[PDB]
């Protein structure tokens, strides 16, 4: 979900034909900002990968066998191991610290509410050099960032 | 044409003899509960030469 | 034209009960009006060949049916085969019983057979109605063992009642077989090819097979390290899986006989075999550093094995079998037996008779922390 506010200031004095301008310039500055959710909500986005809720686990209710040939009881944490050529998940027991971090859950929590800021700057200038020949200079900038690097 | 994979002098001659084999050959044989493969070695010339 | 219609009129699928009654009547009539002659070549390939001929002198011609549950060979027996809802009855004659082991209903059989199909011929104007047997397939010199699991139901049911014989290789490469089981099995159409008729055998045609069991090959269908003959819970000698609704519309009361976990999958086709989660292969795998290796293999055999003289480049001596629950001393006298402090194997755990092998016990591998 994304909730943003955008404000832009532009100054254009080009003329006379929009298709082939012969004089003037156009300067535009924009800034799209989202609420800083990271500041108010007390959540550590850096330690998410080191928590039980963000570790791979077996949600089934029937005992199964992993790639290692061992039992995988319901509710036990899992880890990925490559036995021979094929690779698969191997039960780690209740030691969630040794399990694999669920990147999908971490990314979901990190990107559940989009938090960013976008700044765009553009400058266009038109001038007549000789006769009907006109020179156009264009400079564009774009910056996308986040309030919290974590 | 020119023959390929010929080892030795080009003027060599050999006495070729084509006989009807009298030794039955098999690809596999049952064993004590298992189906083992049949192997024929390079030193079994006497067995095939006597049973012609 | 351009259209592709799907009009399959093989929907008839004659009733299993009606077809069985017709086949049984035809087979019974054949057994009453015909007699068999058996050759007696001791070591030749025609040791126990059978020839069927019509009975025209019933005074001194004993019909096949005459060999009822007789106390001396040849003996014609009946085996009840419950399948397709109805109860099939298959007649099989045992001319001679082998002097070896008997293959399971899902094992490989090395044998030579000559098959023929029975078909009642309509009574013509000049010729009266009778029964005719037409030849379709024959293998006089077996080369590869046939898996009884994929064969017709008749073979998988009658073969476990015969025994193998000794085989000796002659100096000219030929093999001589002796003291092997031989007999003729009359399998109805339902237990053979029911409605297929693709091959030379017409659809709904009872089959008559003359078999000679030379040898057998133990097979493992689940690749769990335990062969099908060792995964038979009862001593019946047959292993069945009731997960096919076509063959078994309703699971019979005899289910769970060859299924320890009662999961619906028989042990001969199940990997876990006990429901503990740990696969049978892992449980029977020899652990690292164990003091009871007893062989060069990485998997514990079901029972102790000996080397194979036929294999001179490999020693198959395995003096230890699949162990039972550890009945030794704990790693530490204190604390209760668990994954932390496991019990050590004494020695008798790999050789005791009647022990519950860890692959059939859901409490040995221990719970993970
Ligand atoms: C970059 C984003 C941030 C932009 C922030 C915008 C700020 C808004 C400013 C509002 C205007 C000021 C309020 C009073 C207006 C009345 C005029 C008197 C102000 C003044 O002294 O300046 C006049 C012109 O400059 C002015 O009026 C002030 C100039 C304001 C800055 C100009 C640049 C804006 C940003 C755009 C540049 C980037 C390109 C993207 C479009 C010159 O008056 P005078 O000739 O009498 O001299 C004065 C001596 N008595
Ligand atoms: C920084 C981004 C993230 C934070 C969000 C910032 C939000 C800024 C505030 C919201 C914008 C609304 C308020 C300014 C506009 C009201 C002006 C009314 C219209 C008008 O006539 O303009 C006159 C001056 O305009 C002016 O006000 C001139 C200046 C207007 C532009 C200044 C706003 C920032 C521009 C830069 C945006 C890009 C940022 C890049 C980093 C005021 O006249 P009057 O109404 O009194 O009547 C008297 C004569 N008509
Ligand atoms: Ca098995
Ligand atoms: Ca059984
Ligand atoms: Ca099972
Ligand atoms: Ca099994
Ligand atoms: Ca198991
Ligand atoms: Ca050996
Ligand atoms: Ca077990």
């Amino acid at each position: 979900r994304n909730l943003a506010y955008t404000i832009g200031l532009s100054r254009s004095n080009k003329g006379v034909n929009p298709i082939f301008p012969t004089y003037g310039s156009e300067f535009s500055i924009s800034a799209k900002v989202t609420p800083p959710y990271s500041l108010f909500n007390n959540i550590n986005y850096g330690d998410l990968q080191n928590q039980k809720e963000y570790k791979t686990q077996y949600t089934g209710t029937t005992t199964t066998t992993g790639i290692d040939g061992q039992a995988i009881n319901p509710g036990d944490y899992t880890k990925t191991e490559t036995v021979n050529g094929q690779s698969g998940t191997v039960s780690v027991g209740s030691d969630y610290k040794s399990a694999d971090t669920d990147v999908g859950k971490v990314d979901q929590k990190k990107y559940n509410w989009l938090e960013y800021y976008k700044v765009k700057f553009k400058a266009d200038w038109y001038t007549k050099i000789y006769g009907k020949l006109v020179l156009r200079t264009l400079t564009e900038f774009g910056f996308l960032g986040a309030y919290d690097q974590s | 044409y020119e023959l390929d994979s010929i080892y030795g002098p080009a003027n060599g001659k050999l006495k070729l003899s084509v006989y009807e084999s009298g030794y039955q050959m098999r690809s596999s044989f049952p064993s004590n509960g298992t189906e083992l493969p049949q192997y024929y070695y390079t030193s079994q010339n006497s067995t095939f030469d006597q049973a012609k | 034209c351009n259209k592709k219609d799907d009009d399959e009129e093989i929907v008839p699928l004659r009733d299993y009960q009606e077809q069985y009654n017709t086949d049984n009547a035809n087979i019974e009539e054949y057994l009453n009006t015909y007699f068999i002659t058996v050759t007696d070549a001791p070591g030749e390939q025609t040791d126990q060949d059978v020839t069927f001929t019509k009975i025209t002198d019933p005074s001194t011609q004993p019909s096949i049916m005459s060999y009822l549950n007789s106390p001396t060979f040849p003996k014609l027996l009946k085996r009840e085969v419950p399948m397709h809802g109805i109860v099939y009855q298959m007649y099989y004659l045992v001319l001679r019983e082998g002097t070896g082991t008997s293959p399971m209903n899902t094992d490989g059989a090395f044998t030579s057979y000559r098959g023929e199909y029975l078909t009642r011929v309509a009574k013509t104007d000049t010729e009266a109605e009778h029964l005719s047997t037409t030849f379709f397939e024959q293998v006089l010199f077996p080369t590869k063992a046939l898996d009884l699991y994929g064969t017709i139901i008749g073979w998988s049911e009658a073969f476990p009642q015969f025994k193998t014989g000794t085989a000796t290789m002659k100096p000219d490469g030929s093999m001589k077989y002796e003291n092997f089981g031989a007999g003729v099995l009359f399998i109805p159409s339902g237990l053979g090819y029911y409605g297929s008729g693709a091959s030379a055998i017409p659809a709904y045609s009872p089959l008559i097979f003359s078999i000679k069991l030379y040898d057998l090959t133990r097979l493992d269908h689940d690749l769990d390290g335990v062969f099908d003959f060792e995964e038979d819970i009862n001593g019946d000698g047959y292993v069945y899986d009731f997960r096919n609704t076509t063959e078994y519309p309703t699971p019979p009361a005899n289910q769970y006989d060859d299924d320890t976990d009662k999961d619906g999958i028989a042990d001969f086709l199940d990997s876990d075999d006990d429901g503990d989660g740990y696969s049978t292969l892992f449980e029977i795998t020899k652990p690292t550093g164990t003091e009871f290796l007893g062989g060069l293999s990485k998997y514990y055999p079901y029972n102790p094995v000996s080397d194979n003289p036929a294999t001179p480049n490999y020693d198959e001596t395995e003096k230890y079998g699949i162990p039972r629950r550890p009945t030794g001393e704990l790693t530490n006298p204190n604390l209760p037996e668990s994954i932390n402090n496991p019990r050590k194997f004494i020695e008798d755990d790999y050789l005791a008779a009647g022990r519950k092998r860890i692959h059939l016990d859901n409490t040995y591998p221990y719970k993970k922390n």
